[PDB]
């Protein structure tokens, strides 16, 4: 299993890996990615392809390096990536700042398409503070920062669209999209946030976490087809699946890693797959799909075995399509669950996943590349 | 050690001094901060030119590479490797794993320099600074592979001398170019260096080589023919060692000295008097020592020409006896006005068995810590140390780690390798790691949970009080109140989460609201920690309990905060004031009883401002909108106890 | 190969001093010119002047950064007979004063009645103490009880050193075992003195700085001294500036059971003594780690200094500006 990713050394940190999106009407693979750096004496942004040179041998072991296109300097560390478009990358900033970079394809450049030089920074000391993380669904930003503010900004507007002032008393790790309208925020407190774009208000509209210890949370992602299941990690590298619908408590709560877990993501394609990254240092491929064998009615077999786990669920809601990571049933939810990196990384700080392709980002100053993700 | 009666390497520092002026400096944890002072003011110039520069020395501009980088990387993985193994393995199995893990760190080397090879083609300005690390990184390859052979490999007389023909071979390439060059000219056997290809493989031990060059002029001229035969034979001749053969070197030895009196037949017959390049090559195969060193330019190094007298008088050489050789070699190659490169000064060493003498030439000659602690760890895993603890408490090895790792510390993204470095250093490394844990720059909340991580692992308690006390302060003046007293909290420090809790309130007698409401309403376990964060959680229970309602539980939590003294003076008015939407209700909330406590509570607040106020500030703005307050509490007070009286009263019958 | 970098520190006068913060990443100097500077460090490694003020009505002798745990403070001592602590509000100063306001003087230390010669924070695990010495021949050290308000400072300890002090270095041993010292040299000229440098320890039973010894070897004018950072070792090391670099051990004397108050006996080594720079030293410093001493003197050279595994302290370094 090793095998499956082509390694490439950098001499940098890396804190964020993103494909380029793929237009859902070619298929063709994605073979761009985007990559931030952290901790460096000069951060960056990075272009890179996937060497495509045409092995027509079936039998030849892929070592395509993926090549750098392009970078352009980065003030502070990346602590946030995602493409808004194919020509368009947003970042979140150490100094607060939130970012539009344009890549110029045909000359390999990249430039500042747009800026927000105090995004985020803290009331009354007018002190800058970290751009934590950013959504993107185009042309919408959200952005989320240790000032515990909320902004809402468009591509081609100059100015914030929108600020929720004093939103977390806390620092905002991680921020989603639930719908066009609703975003999901992750706190330093242990809190997952729902939140309405459109309410005039600086109040969440719900607000979710564990009974007993909370502890930070650090990432946040929804189900691509079913928008009320969400996963989030934390600092005790625990796996969290909610149904923003049913409660404020987690649906299952799962070990995943053996430190903090700085992402999660579900196969955008495929849901019934699930990945996630820590500083321990793995990368886990999470697979559901062990119950998509339609039941098959045909016979019965006896036999018994005992033991104790409490859930209080009461017995009548309809068989409408269950959802792999919401199953409680003990004999029917066998997760497979696979590291895909080779022990020993340092921290594993990113991941993306698009089609067969996974790229991951470390602090061993190295991008780890697969292409046959599920060969 | 006696003191180093080495000047100091000066290193001077371009702009700084032009002018008499003074340089300030400032130690940093692996810098040195240098800066124009003007040290006296006679004169008032208030124009005094402002320091326009400072400047920042760094030590190892090494460790800032992006192709070292992945060195420093990767011999932590093999470093790590070897230490988790050195308990598994016994013997012979030993050797050839510590072989192994010597192979590992050379092919993480070579890697390196042929990646800076790449780049330096691609850039010319920064060309010069690749050339200078890829010959600092040859040489670390070149003397860590002979290391290698005479110390880890321990390599017996037979064996030992083709391991140094293959060690020359690796390090030494020109022949190979000189030949490649010939064997492009469309007619090779005419091309000027044809000879020297020739005689360059004879003298790196390739006879079959040598041979097919030889069969090229022996096709091409018919005169030479005879003579190319009679040189393809004594090559095809000679005797060579295998790392394998039942041979004895007694038995090897009788053979070579055999051959050799057939090559000398052959020069005193003359059968080579007519060609001076094979009459050449055959003094050659008889180790002539004045032919040798004519044919310097194509050994260029006199360690290859060691090895190839080695080869040609001496093959049965024993280690005992290769310092004689290697001092001798390097005399002749010398002989004129060229100093010893430090580089030979290390080779001689090596061949002298003076492990010492190769860390301490190494620890002088290179900017970086890197060879000499690996070396040193490796070869301490051979027992080639004696436990020699310095003066200062270490060994040699566990001193050469503890400041390799520092280096690391300096660097923001290669400090957690250190960390590891650290727990294999059994005397010093958990105080150094402290030390170090303490010093690291904590940019950011990442970079934070990490390094308690590692703390936590390591049992590194006043560490982990220390990173969550300076990250609270940071979090402070970036006026994060839940965040710093969130990290306030997980430091332990009653006194830092009772300011937090103190500035929380000021927050809230100014704004009339709270900015970080859902970390208050989580501290569980952790309010107990002060009596003001004790406050400041029960009172914003009380908020809470209001917003739902429970105005009955609010009004009797509310009066308990005030009968506890938990509250601060300070903070009585507007505990007072948020009682009041509650002693104005239709309902009777507050009893009889409870109301008489509320009266107490504010006679004893307005007792308190008498004694506090001394007579000459009765005069600012603030003492009006104080007393209205106070009168209103007065009259709903009063309302309060004349409702609950006839309440109370109507339930006694 | 040392590289030696210019910065255009801009001081109308001599720069008496230069101090990094605890990250390295930040200096401030101090000069004649009555000011002190702050300056950055860029991610290129270039130096800029963030701030820029007058602190004293004198030429200004030291400046010394607290550890980042009391937040960003300095102290500045001057030929005034003051000391000026000062903090830095890391706030919103809307984007039209980046020029010299985010710097408060917090409070002025007046109790010296000469020139404050140097001015040294507490190693942290002693709180937020401040020890100033005067040409008076006084240590005066001082507590801030609330490091949320800077502007309160409690005059804790006097010591009389009896000689006009030059310089001061508090011990930085975090061991329990060890009570709190405090190196006091003297640049008294008057060669009838023997015993320029002297050692304090704070002694809890009677809750005062006891002299615990007296380096009788130095009898030439002490211009710097400091402690070498302990980690680990069972004994303590002073470097002194003086004619000539010297490096001192202090093994502490195991306290017989029977002296049931007096000052810690110190078994006291010379373990160099380094002519080298063949004229005054101005300056010594410890690396962090207590192994590598740096040294300045008229000759216009940075030495370093550093022991081999036999204890053998040499020069492995010399660095001059061009």
């Amino acid at each position: 299993m090793a095998d499956k990713f082509a390694a490439k050394f950098v001499s940098h940190k890396i804190s964020r890996t993103r494909w380029r999106p793929v237009s859902a009407s070619s298929l063709q693979q994605p073979d761009v990615f985007a990559t931030g750096s952290w901790d460096n004496e000069e951060n960056k942004v990075c272009v890179w392809a996937t060497s495509d040179f045409g092995a027509t041998s079936l039998d030849e072991e892929y070592q395509g390096d993926p090549k750098q296109l392009c970078d352009i300097k980065h003030p502070g560390d990346v602590m946030d990536m995602q493409f808004l478009d194919k020509e368009r990358i947003v970042t979140g900033s150490s100094t607060g700042t939130v970012t539009i970079f344009r890549h110029h394809e045909n000359n390999q450049t990249l430039s500042v398409n747009q800026r927000w030089e105090q995004a985020h920074y803290h009331v009354g000391s007018n002190m800058r503070a970290p751009c934590t993380a950013i959504v993107c669904s185009s042309p919408e930003i959200v952005s989320v920062g240790e000032d515990g503010r909320i902004n809402c900004f468009r591509a081609e507007s100059r100015d914030v669209l929108r600020t929720i002032d004093d939103a977390d008393s806390s620092t905002m790790h991680g921020v989603t999209f639930l719908r066009t309208t609703e975003i999901l925020t992750v706190n330093s407190v242990g809190q997952l946030k729902l939140w309405d774009l459109r309410k005039q208000g600086n109040d969440p509209t719900q607000i979710f976490s564990v009974t007993g210890e909370r502890v930070p949370l650090h990432c946040v992602d929804r189900h691509p087809n079913q928008q009320h299941v969400v996963a989030t990690g934390g600092q005790d590298g625990m796996l969290c699946i909610w149904d923003v619908r049913h409660g404020k408590m987690p649906m299952s709560l799962l070990n995943a890693h053996e430190a903090e877990m700085w992402e999660v993501h579900f196969h955008p394609s495929n849901p019934d797959h699930l990945f996630t990254c820590s500083e321990d240092g793995s990368l886990w491929h999470w697979d559901a799909s062990a119950d998509s064998e339609k039941p098959t009615f045909l016979l019965g077999g006896r036999s018994t075995f005992n033991i104790s786990r409490s859930s209080i669920a009461p017995p009548n809601a309809n068989q409408s399509l269950a959802c792999a990571w919401l199953s409680t049933d003990p004999t029917k939810g066998q997760l497979e669950i696979t590291n895909l990196l080779p022990s020993s990384t340092l921290s594993v700080n990113s991941l993306d996943v698009l089609g067969q392709n996974l790229v991951c980002g470390t602090d061993a100053e190295a991008i780890y590349v697969t292409r046959r993700l599920f060969s | 050690m006696e003191e180093l009666d080495v000047d100091p390497a000066e290193t001077p520092i371009p702009g700084l001094g032009q002018q008499n002026r003074h340089i300030g400096f400032s130690w940093g944890p692996g810098d040195l901060l240098l800066y124009e002072t003007l040290y006296q003011k006679q004169g008032n110039s208030e124009t005094a030119a402002r320091c326009p520069f400072m400047y920042l020395v760094r030590s190892d501009e090494d460790i800032y590479s992006p192709v070292l980088r992945k060195l420093f990387n990767e011999s932590h993985s093999i470093f790590v490797g070897l230490q988790k193994s050195a308990e598994e393995a016994s013997g012979k199995s030993r050797k050839a794993q510590l072989v192994q893990v010597s192979r590992n760190y050379r092919s993480v080397l070579r890697a390196c320099m042929e990646e800076m090879h790449t780049l330096s083609e691609s850039t010319r300005e920064t060309a010069q600074k690749y050339i200078s690390q890829i010959s600092i990184l040859s040489a670390m390859e070149l003397s860590w592979n002979l290391c290698e052979i005479l110390f880890i490999e321990s390599a017996p007389a037979g064996p030992l001398l083709i391991l140094l023909l293959e060690w020359v071979r690796l390090h030494v390439c020109e022949v190979d170019n000189i030949v490649q060059d010939v064997l492009r000219s469309e007619k090779p056997t005419e091309h000027e260096k044809f000879w020297d290809g020739v005689t360059g493989y004879v003298l790196q031990g390739r006879m079959n080589e040598a041979r097919q060059l030889l069969a090229k002029e022996a096709s091409t001229s018919a005169s030479a023919r005879s003579m190319c035969r009679v040189l393809d034979d004594l090559l095809k001749k000679m005797p060579m060692l295998h790392t394998g053969g039942t041979q004895t070197l007694t038995e090897f030895e009788l053979k070579w000295q055999h051959w050799r009196e057939e090559c000398e037949r052959h020069l005193q017959n003359g059968t080579f008097s007519s060609n001076v390049h094979m009459e050449a090559v055959c003094r050659v195969l008889l180790g002539d020592e004045e032919v040798l060193l004519e044919k310097r330019d194509l050994m260029t190094t006199w360690y290859h020409f060691l090895v190839s007298r080695l080869l040609f008088k001496h093959p049965t050489v024993k280690p005992t006896e290769l310092h004689f050789y290697a001092q001798s070699s390097l005399d002749m190659f010398l002989a004129g006005d060229s100093c010893p490169e430090p580089l030979d000064n290390i080779l001689l060493a090596a061949f002298e068995f003076d492990i010492h003498q190769v860390i301490k030439e190494f620890s002088i000659v290179s900017s970086n810590w890197w060879f000499v602690a690996h070396l040193t760890d490796l070869l301490d895993h051979c027992q080639l140390f004696q436990a020699h603890n310095l003066y200062f408490g270490a060994n040699m090895r566990e001193f050469l780690l503890l400041d390799y790792a520092s280096g690391l510390f300096s660097h923001h993204s290669l400090w957690q390798l250190g960390v590891d470095y650290f727990d294999y250093c059994p005397n010093l490394g958990r105080e150094y790691l402290k030390l170090h844990m303490e010093r690291i720059p904590l940019s950011t909340e990442k970079k934070a949970l990490k390094a308690l991580r590692i703390c936590e692992q390591r049992q590194m308690t006043e560490q982990v009080r220390s990173i969550c006390k300076t990250m609270a302060m940071q979090s402070l003046c970036n006026r994060r109140l839940g965040s710093a007293l969130s990290w306030s909290i997980r430091a332990k420090d009653a006194a830092f989460a009772t300011l937090i809790s103190d500035r929380f309130l000021k927050e809230y007698c100014e704004r009339g609201n709270f900015t970080d409401l859902d970390l208050i309403d989580n501290l569980g376990s952790a309010m107990l920690l002060s009596d003001r964060l004790t406050f400041l959680g029960k009172y914003r229970e009380f908020h809470r309990m209001y917003s739902q309602e429970q105005f009955s539980e609010a009004a009797s939590l509310l009066l308990s905060l005030m009968t506890a003294r938990i509250a601060p003076c300070s903070f009585w008015l507007t505990l007072l004031l948020d009682a009041l939407p509650l002693l104005e209700q239709k309902q009777v909330i507050f009893s009889a009883e409870q109301t008489y406590e509320l009266m107490r509570c504010l006679e004893d607040r307005m007792a308190a401002k008498l004694e506090s106020t001394s007579p000459d500030e009765i005069q600012k703005q603030d003492s009006s909108i104080d007393n209205t307050k106070v009168e209103m509490l007065r009259l709903a007070l009063a309302r309060n106890l004349a409702r609950a009286i006839v309440t109370e009263g109507a339930l006694q019958e | 190969m040392f590289v030696a970098r210019s910065i255009a520190a801009d001081h109308k006068d001599l720069i008496h001093d230069v101090s990094f913060d605890f990250h390295g990443r930040r200096m401030a100097t101090c000069s004649s010119d009555q000011s002190v500077k702050v300056w950055d460090k860029s991610e290129n490694g270039n130096w800029h002047c963030t701030a820029s003020w007058k602190t004293h009505s004198g030429s200004v002798w030291r400046v010394t950064w607290a550890h980042p745990e009391f937040g960003q403070v300095l102290a500045s001592c001057s030929f005034d007979r003051t000391a000026a602590v000062w903090e830095e509000i890391v706030g919103e100063s809307n984007d039209k004063l980046r020029g010299q306001s985010h710097w408060v003087k917090r409070t002025t230390l007046v109790d010296s009645r000469t020139s404050v010669t140097d001015v040294k924070f507490a190693p942290k695990h002693m709180g937020l103490m401040l020890a100033t010495c005067s040409a008076d021949g006084v240590v005066r050290i001082y507590e801030a009880p609330d490091v949320m308000n800077l502007s309160q400072w409690s005059l804790q300890h006097e010591i009389s050193c009896k000689l006009s002090c030059s310089c001061i270095s508090w011990n930085p041993s975090s061991s329990r075992a060890h009570s709190p010292m405090i190196a006091v040299g003297s640049d008294d000229s008057s060669p009838n003195i023997m015993g320029k440098v002297q050692i304090y320890e704070y002694n809890e039973n009677t809750r005062k700085y006891a002299k615990a010894e007296t380096l009788m070897s130095v009898s030439d004018p002490v211009h710097d001294i400091a402690f070498a950072p302990n980690l680990g070792r069972s004994f303590h090391i002073l470097a002194v500036a003086t004619k000539d670099v010297r490096i001192f051990t202090m093994k502490p004397l195991r306290k017989e059971l029977s002296s049931s108050g007096g000052v810690t006996k110190f078994e006291i080594h010379t373990v160099a003594q380094f002519d080298n720079h063949n004229s005054q030293v101005w300056r010594v410093s410890w690396n962090i780690t207590g192994t590598v001493l740096a040294s300045s003197g008229d000759d216009g050279t940075v030495r370093l200094w550093k022991a081999n595994y036999m204890d053998n302290w040499k020069c492995i370094g010399v660095l001059k500006g061009d």
